[PDB]
DNA sequence: GTGGAAAGGACGAAACACCGTGCTCGCAACGGCAGCACATATACTAAAAT
DNA sequence: ATTTTAGTATATGTGCTGCCGTTGCGAGCACGGTGTTTCGTCCTTTCCAC
RNA sequence: UGCUCGC
């Protein structure tokens, strides 16, 4: 599947980052548009953005009733006041949209314009939902209450002059509890009076048949060649899946991940101290062929030993100097002592016998069938083996490290015959 | 799958039981209560209490 | 019996459908007495019964 | 009973006419058929049948 | 058939529940003295026309008509408007004894 | 309300295990809820009218409140959280130390919420949601069957 | 090594009412036969128009 | 004076918030019992001075 | 009072 077509380019343009808003309507259809309604005022917020679309509705076309446009009317305003009236004339002639803002923040969301070959990209400020508003029926149920106020006081044909002096009721402006404070401003009341200490500001309306629309639908263009390689937008992969997914912040416990995160020598330290047995180009293999032969030859040589061309762990490794036998309880010393006893064993000879072991070490046989267990199998008529055959190619690959391991083994089979007195 | 279907089932029956037991204790209880008053009298008549 | 009675099911008396309460249930809502039973039945003879 | 642990209880009446009555009216050949149906309950069980 | 929702914070768990006891959708919980229709509830929390409320409930034919007697319930009351919604709520809010 | 889906209770993909560490959680934020609660009326009863002496918390934090409480919830097994208004009993049972089998197998052990005093018999089921999480043979023999 | 006075810590003890402050929840566990409020339907009866 | 409408008057009939039930007998065990919140009497022990 | 059991 190869883009055989449709390469098309995308441009960016700043000239409306901060001037270009998206109105929806939730309860129009895109069918019928707002184009052909005449359009009087927008009221809009710099800060908190929220506009209030004033327009114009006709009144002698036969879908509008002439009888309950003059009951509304009468309903939300006065008589004859007309000082401050929701509707110029006896009518209801003038319809009052708000704005619903739906994210704080809209940097993710951009306008696309297409043109042959090109598709032009432009960041929005905000995003609003425009619903038709109903406001003047909460005027309407003001005067409604002042009116039956007026009628209370107009009980009476000639009100005498009340003797209502208002009494001073100044309160305390009592210390609130921070528990209350935090009420308060919480609170609908509060919040929206904030909303409202913002002054408004007025905007007139352009429409689509305008001509203004065609002059300054332009500017979601941009002044640039074809081919241009963008400075930035050159991470890799790696690099963006790192920036899009921001990080947080028995003896196995650790992962082979949290291995490899280790220095080489640790690497080395555990995994001889979780298999105890493995031979050079399996730990080759294991911490990577990016590694030096070399450096993992020194790690090895300084917590192993060569028997039969395999690597042992060696015995002070599984058995710190506080640790004690689990089973008998014995000082890691004796463990020690016993474990290189049995690899010097191994060494002389690939069979091992466990009666053996267990006589001249002294030791119970819980301790002896752990340590043999850890390097040797169980073979009928013929003892314990040997669990990893004989590797020649790594002997005659190294015949220094051969010879430096034969010397020390020479050493630990003095030691020993000293101790045990073999 | 044809063990579990199966202890499905035996946990159905042991369910049922449970509620059958307390069920007709109940219905039996009230049964006894209401019917413990009649008695056989010697003209062949069988009589309540009163 | 209330205690040697299962409580089975698919006991439809031969219409395979209309569910009807059989059983303890059934000897409880008939001992009680109740005005309104669950799943009445009525059974009705034709005089053209072929 | 099934003897797979049941405990069982042993009254021992105080009384000769008590005593009398329990081996007249309770006694086990006098009682060898249940009054629901007349059918006899106290009969061969397994290991006898067989 | 009703549904319920016990919503359950860190403070406070309150079991919500709605019912069509008389073909028309009411709900129930326990700050209130009495149900009240969901188009009511609607109408309070800031969505007033009655066209977005059914294209939140849906659109198919079935839909609209088993929403229809909710609708004309709300219709049949005077509630139009959010403040009017909110006040008729209040109506059946009870102090937690004073 | 036209096909009849009516979802089930007992479908345990709706099912939520609360561990001794939520429980503990919840008690010891009621506990240290409590305890703050009396160290304020303490402070407020005190300061304001008892001398030039300064007030100081340490001379009345009561060691014996946390303790004393957790004691309780622990020993008796019944836990009341007012500030959450949960009143549960049979929360902490005695470990049964009849075998090595029977104290491995209490420990594993799960309570339902239904705690059983009626015969409900819709949990009391063996449900196919238990597959690999639940033992379906595994449960006490008699009233509390299916619901332990 | 000693003592006369000072504080404080512990154990009775009396006013008030199991929770420091006055708040505050959820859930019904499932039928099932009494009911009591309302509500309201209809007809009987009597006042009014022709 | 008589037929038609208005009221009232009780009865009846469909709800909705109450109270009542939910097998049996057996055997162990753990825990906690009403208390507690502050006031005051008593006793003792130890900050400095001798 | 709680709970685990025994049929
Ligand atoms: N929390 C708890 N309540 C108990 C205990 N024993 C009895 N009760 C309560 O006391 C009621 C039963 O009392 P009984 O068990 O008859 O008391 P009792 O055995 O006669 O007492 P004694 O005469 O001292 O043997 C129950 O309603 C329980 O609430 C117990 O060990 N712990
Ligand atoms: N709650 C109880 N009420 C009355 N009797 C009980 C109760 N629990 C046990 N029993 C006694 O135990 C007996 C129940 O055994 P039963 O149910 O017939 O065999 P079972 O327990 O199913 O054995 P299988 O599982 O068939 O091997 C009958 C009854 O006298
Ligand atoms: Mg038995």
């Amino acid at each position: 599947d190869d883009p055989v077509v449709q390469e098309i380019d995308v441009y960016l343009a700043k000239s409306l980052a901060e001037k270009l808003y998206l109105f929806q309507y939730p309860v129009r259809p895109a069918s019928m548009t707002y184009d052909d309604i005449p359009h009087l005022s927008a009221k809009i917020k710099p800060k908190q953005q929220k506009v209030e679309l004033e327009m114009a509705i006709d009144t002698l076309n036969p879908n509008y009733c002439r009888s309950k446009g003059e009951q509304i009317a009468l309903n939300v305003d006065g008589a004859c006041a007309d000082e401050t009236s929701t509707y110029s004339s006896k009518l209801m002639d003038k319809q009052t949209f708000c704005s619903s803002q739906t994210t704080s923040n809209t940097s993710r969301y951009a306008a696309a314009l297409y043109r042959q070959g090109e598709l032009h990209l432009t960041p929005l400020h905000g995003i609003l939902q425009l619903r038709p508003s109903f406001s003047y029926l909460d005027k309407a149920d003001a005067k409604h209450r002042e009116r039956e106020a007026a009628n209370e006081a107009g009980d009476s044909s000639q009100d005498e002059a009340e003797d209502d002096v208002k009494q001073i009721t100044v309160r305390f402006s009592r210390p609130e509890s921070e528990q209350a404070r935090q009420r308060r401003v919480q609170s609908y009341e509060f919040l929206q009076k904030k909303h409202a200490e913002e002054p408004w500001v007025h905007l007139h309306y352009y429409g689509l048949r305008d001509s203004r629309s065609e002059h300054e639908r332009q500017y979601l263009l941009c002044p640039g060649s074809s081919g241009v390689e963008n400075t930035e937008l050159v991470k890799s992969p790696s690099e963006y899946l790192m920036m899009l997914m921001p990080p947080s912040q028995p003896s196995n416990v650790l992962s082979m991940a949290q291995l490899r995160t280790l220095p080489l020598a640790d690497q080395i330290k555990i995994l001889m101290k979780n298999v105890k047995v493995m031979p050079f180009a399996n730990l080759m293999s294991l911490l990577g062929p990016s590694i030096d032969s070399v450096a993992v030859l020194r790690g090895i040589q300084k917590v192993a030993m060569l028997v039969q061309g395999n690597w042992v762990v060696k015995s002070d490794i599984l058995y710190p100097k506080d640790s004690s036998s689990p089973h008998s309880g014995v000082p890691a010393e004796v463990l020690c002592r016993g474990r290189d006893f049995v690899m010097w064993k191994f060494t002389q000879s690939r069979w091992v016998v466990r009666k053996e072991v267990a006589t001249v070490t002294k030791l119970c046989a819980e301790d002896v069938k752990d340590f043999l267990e850890h390097m040797a199998v169980v073979r009928i008529n013929k003892g314990w083996e040997f669990i990893l055959p004989y590797d020649g190619e790594f002997i005659k690959k190294h015949p220094d490290v051969v010879q430096r391991q034969h010397m020390l083994w020479t050493g630990i089979q003095a030691k020993l015959e000293k101790v045990y007195n073999l | 799958t044809e063990f579990f279907f199966h202890t499905m089932a035996g946990r159905e029956g042991l369910v049922d039981t449970a509620v059958k037991t307390a069920e007709t204790g109940y219905m039996q209880r009230r049964l006894v209560k209401s019917l413990e008053d009649l008695c056989s009298q010697y003209d062949l008549t069988v009589r309540s209490s009163t | 019996p209330g205690t040697q009675m299962t409580l089975k099911t698919f006991h439809f008396a031969g219409v395979a459908s209309m569910n009807i309460t059989l059983g303890v249930p059934r000897i409880k809502e008939i001992i009680n007495a109740s005005k309104a039973i669950s799943t009445p039945i009525i059974t009705a003879q034709l005089d053209k019964d072929d | 009973a099934d003897f797979d642990g049941d405990e069982m209880n042993l009254h021992l009446p105080q009384t000769e006419e008590a005593k009398a009555e329990a081996l007249v009216l309770m006694g086990t050949k006098a009682n060898l058929v249940t009054p629901r149906n007349g059918e006899p309950l106290i009969a061969a069980i397994q290991d006898f049948l067989t | 058939v009703g549904a319920s929702v016990t919503s359950s914070t860190h403070e406070k768990k309150s079991r919500t529940n709605m019912a069509v006891k008389q073909g028309r959708f009411y709900l129930r919980h326990n700050t209130l003295s009495e149900d009240i229709p969901i188009v009511i509830i609607f109408k309070a929390m800031g969505v007033e026309s009655d066209q977005e409320i059914v294209q939140m409930i849906g659109t198919e034919e079935h839909v609209m008509a088993a929403f229809g007697p909710s609708l004309e319930e709300c219709q049949k009351a005077q509630i139009f408007t959010q403040m009017q919604a909110l006040k008729y709520i209040g109506n059946k809010v009870r102090r937690q004894r004073m | 309300q036209g096909d009849n889906k009516v979802d089930d209770r007992d479908y345990y993909g709706n099912k939520r295990l609360e561990l001794a560490g939520q429980l503990l959680s919840l008690l010891f934020e009621d506990l240290f809820k409590k305890f703050n609660s009396e160290m304020k009326k303490i402070a407020d009863q005190v300061i304001p009218k008892q001398r030039a002496a300064q007030f100081d918390v340490v001379k009345h934090m009561r060691q014996d409140q946390i303790t004393n409480g957790m004691v309780n919830a622990i020993s008796t097994g019944n836990w009341s959280l007012k500030r959450f208004k949960m009143d549960r009993q049979g929360v902490t049972q005695v470990l049964s130390r009849l075998s090595y089998i029977s104290a491995l197998g209490m420990m594993t052990r799960i309570s339902s919420q239904f705690e059983k005093t009626r015969k409900v018999s819709g949990p009391r089921s063996l449900q196919p949601s238990q597959w690999g999480m639940l033992c379906p043979s595994d449960t006490p023999e008699g009233e509390a069957c299916g619901l332990v």
